[PDB]
C-alpha cells in the first residue's frame, strides 16, 4: 500500500461485528434504562431486546 | 473393538425451555 494509490488499491480498515442474537442469556446490551418490575396486571414489557 | 450405541447420544438442540411436548 502507498499513499499514491487510487482508491480501489488504497487501504481500507474493516470491522466486523458478528452478532450471537440467539435465545441464549445476555451479555452485551444497548444502554437501556431498566424499571422495577411490575407483575399480575396486563403490561408491556421488554426482556433484554 | 465395537459396541452397541443403543439410545445414547442425544442432547439439547437450542437454549429454549419446553415442556409436556414432541418437537421434530
Amino acid at each position: 500500500f502507498q499513499p499514491t494509490y487510487g482508491v480501489g488499491y488504497q487501504p481500507y480498515r474493516v470491522v466486523v461485528l458478528s452478532f450471537e442474537l440467539l435465545h441464549a442469556p445476555a451479555t452485551v446490551c444497548g444502554p437501556k434504562k431498566s424499571t422495577n418490575l411490575v407483575k399480575n396486571k396486563c403490561v408491556n414489557f421488554n426482556f433484554n431486546g | 473393538a465395537y459396541t452397541n450405541s443403543f439410545t445414547r447420544g442425544v442432547y439439547y438442540p437450542d437454549k429454549v425451555f419446553r415442556s409436556s411436548v414432541l418437537h421434530s
